[PDB]
Protein backbone atom coordinates (compact mmCIF):
# COMPACT_ATOMS: atom_id res chain seq x y z
CA UNK A 1 0.00 0.00 0.00
CA UNK A 2 2.47 2.61 -1.24
CA UNK A 3 4.35 3.93 -4.27
CA UNK A 4 7.88 2.52 -4.58
CA UNK A 5 10.49 4.73 -6.25
CA UNK A 6 13.51 2.57 -7.07
CA UNK A 7 15.29 5.36 -8.97
CA UNK A 8 16.76 6.95 -5.83
CA UNK A 9 18.24 3.66 -4.61
CA UNK A 10 19.18 2.94 -8.23
CA UNK A 11 21.15 6.13 -8.88
CA UNK A 12 23.04 6.69 -5.62
CA UNK A 13 26.78 6.02 -5.36
CA UNK A 14 26.37 5.12 -1.66
CA UNK A 15 26.21 1.36 -2.32
CA UNK A 16 28.70 -1.41 -3.05
CA UNK A 17 26.83 -3.92 -5.23
CA UNK A 18 23.42 -4.15 -6.91
CA UNK A 19 22.64 -7.55 -8.43
CA UNK A 20 19.44 -9.16 -9.73
CA UNK A 21 18.18 -10.82 -12.91
CA UNK A 22 14.53 -11.57 -12.09
CA UNK A 23 13.74 -8.38 -14.00
CA UNK A 24 15.96 -5.76 -15.58
CA UNK A 25 16.32 -3.16 -12.80
CA UNK A 26 15.77 -0.18 -15.11
CA UNK A 27 12.11 -1.20 -15.55
CA UNK A 28 11.44 -2.03 -11.88
CA UNK A 29 9.46 1.17 -11.37
CA UNK A 30 6.91 0.57 -14.15
CA UNK A 31 6.05 -2.97 -12.96
CA UNK A 32 3.37 -3.23 -10.28
CA UNK A 33 3.68 -5.59 -7.34
CA UNK A 34 1.50 -7.03 -4.59
CA UNK A 35 3.83 -7.45 -1.59
CA UNK A 36 7.44 -6.47 -0.92
CA UNK A 37 9.68 -8.53 1.37
CA UNK A 38 12.58 -6.45 2.70
CA UNK A 39 15.16 -8.97 3.93
CA UNK A 40 17.58 -6.59 5.64
CA UNK A 41 20.53 -7.97 7.63
CA UNK A 42 24.34 -8.14 7.82
CA UNK A 43 26.88 -10.62 6.42
CA UNK A 44 30.62 -10.80 5.81
CA UNK A 45 32.01 -8.87 2.87
CA UNK A 46 33.18 -11.76 0.69
CA UNK A 47 30.18 -13.95 1.59
CA UNK A 48 27.82 -12.05 -0.74
CA UNK A 49 28.46 -14.70 -3.40
CA UNK B 1 17.35 -0.21 -28.51
CA UNK B 2 16.36 -3.34 -30.39
CA UNK B 3 17.59 -3.67 -33.96
CA UNK B 4 15.59 -4.13 -37.16
CA UNK B 5 15.51 -7.35 -39.23
CA UNK B 6 18.90 -8.41 -40.60
CA UNK B 7 20.54 -5.34 -39.03
CA UNK B 8 23.98 -6.65 -38.13
CA UNK B 9 25.73 -4.70 -35.37
CA UNK B 10 29.44 -5.13 -34.67
CA UNK B 11 30.06 -2.11 -32.40
CA UNK B 12 31.74 -2.94 -29.08
CA UNK B 13 31.15 0.47 -27.50
CA UNK B 14 30.89 0.38 -23.71
CA UNK B 15 27.20 0.64 -22.84
CA UNK B 16 25.99 3.11 -20.22
CA UNK B 17 23.34 1.81 -17.81
CA UNK B 18 22.86 4.72 -15.40
CA UNK B 19 22.71 8.51 -15.20
CA UNK B 20 26.46 9.14 -15.06
CA UNK B 21 28.10 9.53 -18.49
CA UNK B 22 29.99 6.43 -19.58
CA UNK B 23 33.68 7.34 -19.40
CA UNK B 24 36.68 5.11 -19.98
CA UNK B 25 36.53 1.46 -20.94
CA UNK B 26 34.76 0.65 -17.66
CA UNK B 27 32.84 2.33 -14.87
CA UNK B 28 29.81 2.15 -12.64
CA UNK B 29 26.82 1.31 -14.86
CA UNK B 30 29.33 0.98 -17.73
CA UNK B 31 29.55 -2.48 -19.26
CA UNK B 32 31.20 -4.25 -22.15
CA UNK B 33 28.11 -5.38 -24.10
CA UNK B 34 29.62 -8.70 -25.25
CA UNK B 35 29.75 -11.83 -23.11
CA UNK B 36 31.31 -15.19 -23.89
CA UNK B 37 29.30 -18.38 -23.52
CA UNK B 38 30.34 -21.63 -21.89
CA UNK B 39 30.91 -24.70 -24.06
CA UNK B 40 32.63 -27.82 -22.68
CA UNK B 41 32.25 -31.56 -23.34
CA UNK B 42 31.04 -31.95 -19.74
CA UNK B 43 27.91 -29.93 -20.53
CA UNK B 44 24.46 -31.33 -21.21
CA UNK B 45 21.54 -30.45 -23.45
CA UNK B 46 20.35 -26.87 -23.17
CA UNK B 47 23.91 -25.61 -22.72
CA UNK B 48 25.61 -27.45 -25.58
CA UNK B 49 26.38 -25.28 -28.61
Amino acid sequence: NCVADYSVLYNSASFSTFKCYGVSPTKLNDLCFTNVYADSFVIRGDEVR
Amino acid sequence: SNLKPFERDISTEIYQAGSTPCNGVEGFNCYFPLQSYGFQPTYGVGYQP
